[PDB]
RNA sequence: CACAAACGCGUCUCAGAGAUAAUUAAUGAUUUAAUCUUAACCUAAUUAACUCAUAAUAAAUCCAGCCCUAGAACAGGGCACA
RNA sequence: CGAUGUUGGAUCAGGACACCCAAAUGGUGCAACCGCUAUUAAAGGUUCGUUUGUUCAACGAUUAAAGUCCUACGUGAUCUGAG
RNA sequence: ACUUCCAAUCAGUGAAAUUAACCUUCCCGUGAAGAGGCGGGAAUAAAAAAAUAAGACGAGAAGACCCUAUGGAGCUUUAAUU
RNA sequence: AACAAACUCCUAGCCCAAUACCGGACUAAUCUAUUGAAACAUAGAAGCAAUAAUGUUAAUAUGAGUAACAAGAAGCCUUUCUC
C-alpha cells in the first residue's frame, strides 16, 4: 500500500510529541554513600564495582603466573595476602597469592 | 429507499411535484391584470 | 415544543444574536399526560439504529411513551432546534419531569408560567347544572320510545 | 519537590525487619479471632424467610478438580472451592444502590498491608480487619441484611442446592481469529500462498465500510463470565470446602464469586436453608465433618451392587 | 500462550540452550565470579545451585561423576568441585550463590548485566547494598516499640 | 471571492436579524410581527426595520407606544369590516395627504 | 479582507467638534526638486497655490525644502501624532490641490475598517431592555407554584 | 503430550414476564332483529421479533525492584505468616 | 481505455420476503393419515459424496428443510487459475 | 502441541513506490448516472502503540483487448510499378 | 397578510456579466540616446513577466525514525571451551 496524501506538520507534531513517546524521568537515582557518585537503588554502584573489578583482574593475573599450564587448577582453597602480612594458622594448607600493594581498605581480612 | 429514476425533472418519469395554493393565486393575479390589459386596447 | 424551542434559543429577547450565549431554561411538567392529535399514537414511529448489523429498531409512539415517559417531548424539541453545535448546549437547559414531582431547587428558580397552547375541552360531567339548563333542547323525543 | 519513590523495606534495618513482620502478623490473628462471635456482638435483627428473598453469597478460592460417583453408577467431576477469609465489609441502603434491592459488600482472602493504597488501608482500619484481595457487590433484599464484619463459612451452602459461579476466565492474550471465534481456515497445500489462518473477506463491496459487529483478532479470555445451574454435592466443614458440579470459570488458585442460582427453576429454594446465613454460635451443636448429597457414594460406603 | 513455562528460549534452540549454560557454568566454577547478561545469569543460577547438591553426594557416586562430567567441559575442574566447592558448602542448604544487577554494559547493545558468584570466594567483596543502621531515626522509633512490647509480654 | 459574496449577503443577514428582534419585542406585547408592520404603515409612520430594532432594545417605553398604536389601528380596521362599510374612517385611520 | 486587517470604532480625537472645531492637521513638508522633470507638478503647485492655501488654513505650517530628489513627497503630521507619507510624483497641478485639500479634512486617525457607522455615549435613554422590563408583577412576588407562608 | 502447560476426540452449563400479525369468540348501536366494533366501554383465545425482570462490571490518587496460571508495548494480580 | 482486473470454487458473510423448514390460521372434491391452496411471521437453520473448470443438470445416501434473489451476477491491496 | 528465522520492547545505522490542499465520520436522497466534502437528518474531548484489508472508482505501467490515424513495420501472393 | 433576487426605486458615483476570435487604453523589470543623482522623466530597442507541459537542474519534505541490516560464550585479553 502507498500513502494517499502528504501528512501535514500539524498532525506530525501531535504524533511525534505524544506523552507516550517522550522520555520518562527516573526517580530512583541516589548518591553512593561510599564514593559519593550516582547510582540507582536496585543497581550496584558503577564506580565501586569498577574499583573491585580492577583489583580482581590483578589478583587473577597473579594466579595465572603461578599456574603455567592451561589445565592446572588448585585442589585446595585460595587465600590472597598483600604486603606486610603473613599466613595465619587457619590459612595454612592453602595456596598463597602475593601482592606488592598495600591491602585495600574495602577488602577485609578474616 | 424510493428513488426517482434518472434525472428528477426530465424524461418519461418525473417528480410528482404538485401545484400549491400560492401558485394558483399568482396565476389569478396575472390573469386579472391581463383581463384589464385587453379592455383598454379595445376602443 | 414550538413555544419551548423559542425560549431555549432566546428568540423572544430583542437582544437576540446567535453568537451571543443568550438562552433561558424551560421546565416542563406533566409530560406523561400529553395528548397526541388524531391516530398518531399508533401511526407515528420513532426509529433508530444501534450500528451493529440487524440492529434497526422501530418503536411505535404508544410503545415509546410507555417505556420512557419524557422521550416523546424531548425528541420533538430535539428536532426543532437549529442543527448547529449549540443544540447540544441548549438542550442541557431543558428540564423534563413525568409528573408534578419537582425538586425544591428547581422550583425556587422559576419566574413565570407560560400559558397552555391548547384549550382543554371539558367533559360532560364537568358542566354545571346551570350550563345544562341554559343550553336549549334541540328536539323533542317521542314518549313511547325506549332508550 | 521531586520526592523519590520508597517502599516499606527501604529504610528498615536488619534488626527490625523481622520485628515489623511479627507486629503485623499478630494484629491479623487478634482481629480475625475477635470477629468469631457474630451473635454475641449485638447483631442486626433477623427476620423469617419470605417468598422472593435473596441471600448473601461468598468469595472462595478454586483449588482443583476431583472425580465423584453417584449411586446410579454415573461419574461426575466436582471442583473444590475453598472459603479462606470471608467477611461482609459494608452495607448500602436500598435507595442508594439500585432502588430495588440493598447491596452487601464481601471481601476476599487476606493480603499484606504493605502493598495497598492509603484509602484501602484506612477503610479496613476503621472496621478492624486485614486487607482483602478481591471485593464484590452482592444484591440482597432488605429482609436478609447482615451486619458488616460478620464472618461467613462454607456451611452457608447446604448440599443439594444449585449455585452460580462468576470469575475472570483464563486469559489467552492476543489470539488470532481462528482461535478466538472459530473460523475455518484455508487449505494448507493446494497452492495457497501466505493464507492459512486469516479471516478472509470481512465485508461487502457496496457498503464500503466495516460493520461495528465484525469479528476481528483481539484480546481473548481475560473477561468476567458466569456459570449457571451448578449443583452442590458435598460440603466440608473444618476446611470450609465447597464441591460444585461441572467446571467453573477461572484458573487455579483464583477467587470465585459464589451465589444462589437465579434460574427460574431454582426459585424459592432457600426456605430449607440457613437465613440470612449460617451462624455456628447460635446452633450450639457440632455439624458433621462432611455433608453429603443423598445420591453421592460416600468413600466409606459398601461397593455398588446392582442386585 | 506461555503459561507455566519456567524455562527461557536462548541461543539456536533447546540444545544450544544447554551448551550456552554449559560454558557459563564452567566459567563460574573455575573463576568463582563471572558477569553475563541478566537473563542468562538468572538461568545459570538454577543449575549452579543444584550442581553443588551433586557435589555433596561424593566422589564415589557414579551419577554425580557423570553429571559433573557433562557440565564441567574442562576436565581439570572435576577434582576442584569434589574437593574444594563441595567440602566448603556443608552448612547451608540453598544459599550457595549471589546474584546482583551490574549496571548496563558500556557498549552499543546496552544489555542488562548481572554478576554471579559463589559464597566465600577468594576475591574482594562486591559492594553489597547495606541496610540502614539501627541508629537511624526511624529505626530508633521502632526499637522503642520492641523494648516496650518485650517489657510487658 | 468570498469577500464580495458575503458583502452582498451582509445586507440580507442584518435585515433578517432586525426582523427577529422586532418580532421578539412585538410578541412581548401580544402582537405578531405581520400585524405590527401593516397596521403601522396605515398610520403613515415610515420607520425602517433598522431603527425599529434599536427602539425595541434601547427604548422599551417608546416601542410600547408604537405597539399600542399598531394594535389600536388594527382594531379600527376590523370595526369597519364588521360594519356596513359606510362608517367614517377611524380617528387614527384618517389619511392625511401633503400637497 | 476584514479578517486580515485590524479594526477600530468610530472615534473623534479629543471629542472634537463638540465644543469647538479644531483643524487636526498640524504641518506639511514638501520635498521637491528644481531640475527633475517628475517634480513639475510640485513646482507649479508651490508657485501658485501654496501662498493661497496658507491664508485659508492658518493652523498649519508649510515647509518647502527643494533638494535633489527623484520622487517628490509630502509629509502630513496630525495632532494625535499620526504621520502620513504621500507621493506627488508626476501629478497635475489640480491633482496636487485635491490631494492636499483631502489631507486637511482628515481627523488623523488610522484608515482601517470601521466596525459601526455610528458612535454614541449613554444611548440607553428612558431605560434599556432587560428580561424584567415587560413582565407584570404578581401579588407578593410569588413564584408560579409557590405556597403562601400563612 | 520428553516443561510445571496448552489442546479435542473429552467434561460442564444454557432461563422467567410483558407485548403482538392473520384469525377465533363474547356484549352491542347506527338499522330497538341480527352483526367480533377504521361504533363506544369491558373482556377472552392467540406467530416470531422486540422490550424488560434478572445477572455481569463497581474501592479515585503503595508501586523502585522481583514473581505471575496477567501480558506485544503500556496496563493488571501478588511480595505479613510461604 | 495517462487501466473500474474478468468465470467458478475456499474463507467471512450483510440484506430483502415473492418463505424451503420451524410457529399460528382460513378453505377444500378436508372422516383420520398423507395432501392441495390462501392469509400472517425473516430471530435462527437450510447436509455429505461420483462425473464435468464448471454455475446449471443427472445420479447415490440422508435431513425438520437441503428456499428464490440482491449485494461491482458481494468478497483476487485475503487465497486459488482448472476454464 | 513444541522449536528456529520473522515478530513486539531496548541500543546503533537508516531506504522505496506515493503525496493539489486537508481541520480526512455514518445513513438516505441528489448529482458526469457508485459522495469523508452537495441536500435532509444522525453521531461527535484530543492524541499514541498493536492488529484485520470493505472503501479512498487504492499504488504501479500515457490499456496489451476494441476502434480511429489518407501514423509504422514483419510475413505471403493471383495487388500496382520494376 | 408577511418574509423573500444580479430585478426596480432611495443617497453618492469612476454609470451595467461572460468562453473561441477580434479591438482599445495602461504597465512591472532590463539596456541605450539625453535628462535625472536618497532612483527618475520623454523617447528608441528586445533572451520584455510562469499557481499548471507524468516539464529540466539543484535543494527540501511526506511515507518514517517505519521496511531492513550485524558481533558464538567466559576470562588472567587474547588463552581455554561450544559448534
Ligand atoms: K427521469
Ligand atoms: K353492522
Ligand atoms: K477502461
Ligand atoms: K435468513
Ligand atoms: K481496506
Ligand atoms: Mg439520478
Ligand atoms: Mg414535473
Ligand atoms: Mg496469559
Ligand atoms: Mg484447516
Ligand atoms: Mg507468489
Ligand atoms: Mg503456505
Ligand atoms: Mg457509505
Ligand atoms: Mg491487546
Ligand atoms: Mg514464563
Ligand atoms: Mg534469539
Ligand atoms: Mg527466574
Ligand atoms: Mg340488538
Ligand atoms: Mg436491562
Ligand atoms: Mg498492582
Ligand atoms: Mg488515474
Ligand atoms: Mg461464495
Ligand atoms: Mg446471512
Ligand atoms: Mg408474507
Ligand atoms: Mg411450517
Ligand atoms: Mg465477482
Ligand atoms: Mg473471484
Ligand atoms: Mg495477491
Ligand atoms: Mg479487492
Ligand atoms: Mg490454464
Ligand atoms: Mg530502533
Ligand atoms: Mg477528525
Ligand atoms: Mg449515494
Ligand atoms: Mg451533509
Ligand atoms: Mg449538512
Ligand atoms: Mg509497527
Ligand atoms: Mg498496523
Ligand atoms: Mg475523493
Ligand atoms: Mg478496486
Ligand atoms: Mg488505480
Ligand atoms: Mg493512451
Ligand atoms: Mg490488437
Ligand atoms: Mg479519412
Ligand atoms: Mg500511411
Ligand atoms: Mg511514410
Ligand atoms: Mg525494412
Ligand atoms: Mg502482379
Ligand atoms: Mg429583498
Ligand atoms: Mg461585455
Ligand atoms: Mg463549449
Ligand atoms: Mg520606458
Ligand atoms: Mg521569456
Ligand atoms: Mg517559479
Ligand atoms: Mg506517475
Ligand atoms: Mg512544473
Ligand atoms: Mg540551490
Ligand atoms: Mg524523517
Ligand atoms: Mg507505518
Ligand atoms: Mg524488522
Ligand atoms: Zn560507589
Amino acid at each position: 500500500a502507498a500513502p494517499k496524501n502528504r501528512r501535514s506538520i500539524e498532525v506530525n507534531r501531535c504524533r511525534r510529541r505524544n506523552p507516550q513517546k517522550l522520555i520518562k524521568v527516573k526517580n530512583n537515582i541516589d548518591v553512593c554513600p561510599e564514593c559519593g557518585h550516582l547510582k540507582q537503588k536496585h543497581i550496584l554502584c558503577g564506580y565501586c564495582y569498577e574499583k573491585v573489578r580492577k583489583e580482581t583482574a590483578e589478583i587473577r593475573r597473579q594466579m595465572g603466573k603461578q599456574e603455567g599450564g592451561p589445565f592446572r587448577a588448585p585442589t585446595t582453597e585460595t587465600v590472597v595476602l598483600y604486603s606486610g602480612e603473613t599466613p595465619s594458622e587457619q590459612d595454612q594448607g592453602k595456596r598463597i597469592i602475593e601482592r606488592e600493594r598495600k591491602r585495600p581498605s574495602w577488602f577485609t581480612q578474616n | 429507499r424510493n428513488r426517482i429514476p434518472g434525472r428528477q425533472w426530465i424524461g418519461k418519469h418525473r417528480r410528482p411535484r404538485p401545484v400549491s395554493a400560492q401558485a394558483k393565486q399568482n396565476m389569478i393575479r396575472r390573469l386579472e391584470t391581463e383581463a384589464e390589459n385587453q379592455y383598454w386596447l379595445s376602443r | 415544543a414550538a413555544m419551548a424551542s423559542v425560549k431555549l434559543q432566546g428568540l423572544h429577547k430583542p437582544v437576540y444574536h446567535q453568537l451571543s450565549d443568550c438562552g433561558d431554561h424551560v421546565v416542563i411538567m406533566n409530560t406523561r399526560h400529553i395528548a397526541f392529535s388524531g391516530n398518531k399514537w399508533e401511526q407515528k414511529v420513532y426509529s433508530s439504529h444501534t450500528g451493529y448489523p440487524g440492529g434497526f429498531r422501530q418503536v411505535t409512539a404508544a410503545q415509546l411513551h410507555q417505556k420512557d415517559p419524557v422521550a416523546i417531548v424531548k425528541l420533538a424539541i430535539y428536532g426543532m432546534l437549529p442543527k448547529n453545535l449549540h443544540r447540544r448546549t441548549m438542550m442541557q437547559r431543558l428540564h423534563l419531569f413525568p409528573d408534578e414531582d419537582i425538586p425544591e431547587d428547581i422550583l425556587k428558580n422559576l419566574v413565570e408560567e407560560l400559558p397552555q397552547p391548547r384549550k382543554v375541552p371539558r367533559r360532560l360531567d364537568e358542566y354545571t347544572q346551570e350550563e345544562i339548563e341554559a343550553f336549549p333542547r334541540v328536539w323533542s323525543p317521542p314518549e313511547d320510545y325506549r332508550l | 519537590h521531586g520526592k523519590s519513590v520508597t517502599w516499606w523495606d527501604e529504610h528498615l534495618s536488619e534488626e527490625n525487619v523481622p520485628f515489623v513482620k511479627q507486629l503485623v502478623s499478630d494484629e491479623n490473628k487478634a482481629q480475625l479471632a475477635s470477629k468469631l462471635c457474630p451473635l454475641k456482638d449485638e447483631p442486626w435483627p433477623i427476620h423469617p424467610w419470605e417468598p422472593g428473598s435473596s441471600r448473601v453469597g461468598l468469595i472462595a478460592l478454586k483449588l482443583g478438580m476431583m472425580p465423584l460417583w453417584t449411586k446410579d453408577g454415573q461419574k461426575h467431576v466436582v471442583t473444590l472451592l475453598q472459603v479462606q477469609d470471608c467477611h461482609v465489609l459494608k452495607y448500602t441502603p436500598k435507595e442508594n444502590h439500585n432502588g430495588r434491592m440493598a447491596a452487601l459488600t464481601v471481601g476476599g482472602k487476606t493480603v499484606s498491608h504493605f502493598h495497598k493504597s492509603a484509602s484501602i488501608l484506612e477503610f479496613y482500619q476503621e472496621l478492624g480487619l486485614p486487607p482483602k484481595q478481591k471485593v464484590k457487590i452482592f444484591n440482597v433484599t432488605e429482609n436478609a441484611v447482615i451486619k458488616p464484619g460478620t464472618p461467613l463459612y462454607a456451611a452457608h451452602f447446604r448440599p443439594g442446592q444449585y449455585v452460580d459461579v462468576t470469575a475472570k476466565t483464563i486469559g489467552k492474550g492476543f489470539q488470532g481469529v481462528m482461535r478466538r471465534w472459530g473460523f475455518k481456515g484455508q487449505p494448507a497445500t493446494h497452492g495457497q500462498t501466505k493464507t492459512h489462518r486469516r479471516p478472509g473477506a470481512i465485508s461487502t463491496g457496496d457498503v464500503a465500510r466495516v460493520w461495528p459487529g465484525t469479528k476481528m483478532p483481539g484480546q481473548l479470555g481475560n473477561i468476567d463470565r458466569t456459570a449457571f445451574g451448578l449443583k452442590v454435592w458435598r460440603i466440608n466443614t473444618k476446611h470450609n470446602i465447597i464441591y460444585v458440579n461441572g467446571s467453573v470459570p477461572g484458573h487455579k488458585n483464583c477467587l470465585v464469586k459464589i451465589k444462589d442460582s437465579k434460574l427460574p427453576a431454582y426459585k424459592d429454594f432457600c426456605k430449607n436453608l440457613p437465613f440470612p446465613t449460617y451462624f455456628p454460635d447460635g446452633d450450639e451443636e457440632a455439624l458433621p465433618e462432611d455433608l453429603y448429597d443423598e445420591n453421592v457414594c460416600q468413600p466409606g460406603a459398601p461397593s455398588i451392587t446392582f442386585t | 500462550i506461555s503459561h507455566g513455562r519456567v524455562f527461557r528460549r536462548l541461543g539456536l534452540g533447546p540444545e544450544s540452550r544447554i551448551h550456552l549454560l554449559q560454558n557459563l557454568l564452567t566459567g563460574l566454577v573455575r573463576h568463582e565470579r563471572i558477569e553475563a547478561s541478566w537473563a542468562r545469569v538468572d538461568e545459570l543460577r538454577g543449575y549452579a545451585e543444584k550442581l553443588i547438591d551433586y557435589g555433596k553426594l561424593g566422589d564415589t557416586n557414579e551419577r554425580a561423576m557423570r553429571m559433573a562430567d557433562f557440565w564441567l567441559t574442562e576436565k581439570d575442574l572435576i577434582p576442584k568441585l569434589f574437593q574444594v566447592l563441595a567440602p566448603r558448602f556443608q552448612g547451608q542448604n540453598g544459599g550457595y550463590t549471589r546474584m546482583l544487577q551490574i549496571p548496563n554494559r558500556n557498549e552499543q547493545d546496552r544489555a542488562k548485566m548481572a554478576v554471579i558468584e559463589y559464597k566465600g570466594n577468594c576475591l574482594p567483596p562486591l559492594p553489597l547494598p547495606r541496610r540502614d543502621s539501627n541508629l537511624t531515626l526511624l529505626n530508633q522509633l521502632l526499637q522503642g516499640l520492641r523494648q516496650d512490647q518485650e517489657a510487658s509480654s | 471571492v468570498k469577500c464580495t459574496r458575503a458583502r452582498r449577503l451582509k445586507k440580507r443577514s442584518l435585515r433578517t436579524l432586525w426582523i427577529n428582534r422586532i418580532t421578539a419585542a412585538s410578541q412581548e406585547h401580544g402582537l405578531k410581527y405581520p400585524a405590527f408592520i401593516i397596521n403601522l404603515i396605515k398610520c403613515q409612520v415610515e420607520l425602517n426595520r433598522k431603527v425599529l430594532a434599536d427602539l425595541a432594545i434601547y427604548e422599551p417605553k417608546t416601542f410600547k407606544s408604537l405597539a399600542a398604536l399598531a394594535k389600536r389601528r388594527r382594531e379600527e380596521g376590523f370595526a369597519a369590516a364588521l360594519g356596513d362599510g359606510k362608517e367614517p374612517d377611524g380617528i387614527f385611520s384618517r389619511v392625511v395627504q401633503h400637497r | 479582507t476584514a479578517r486580515g486587517t485590524a479594526s477600530r470604532f468610530l472615534t473623534s480625537v479629543l471629542h472634537n467638534g463638540l465644543g469647538r472645531y479644531v483643524q487636526q492637521l498640524q504641518r506639511l513638508s514638501f520635498s521637491l526638486s528644481r531640475d527633475a522633470p517628475s517634480s513639475r507638478g510640485a513646482r507649479e503647485f508651490v508657485e501658485r497655490e501654496v501662498t493661497d492655501f496658507a491664508r485659508r488654513n492658518p493652523g498649519v505650517v508649510i515647509y518647502v525644502n527643494p533638494r535633489p530628489c527623484c520622487v517628490p513627497r509630502v509629509v502630513a503630521e496630525y495632532l494625535n501624532g499620526a504621520v502620513r507619507e504621500e507621493s506627488i510624483h508626476c501629478k497635475s497641478v489640480e491633482e496636487i490641490a485635491a490631494l492636499v485639500q483631502k489631507l486637511a479634512d482628515q481627523s488623523g486617525l488610522d484608515v482601517i475598517r470601521i466596525r459601526k457607522p455610528f458612535h454614541t455615549d449613554s444611548p440607553s435613554i428612558q431605560g434599556q431592555w432587560h428580561p424584567f422590563t415587560n413582565k407584570p408583577t404578581t401579588l407578593g412576588g410569588l413564584r408560579p407554584r409557590e405556597v403562601q407562608d400563612p
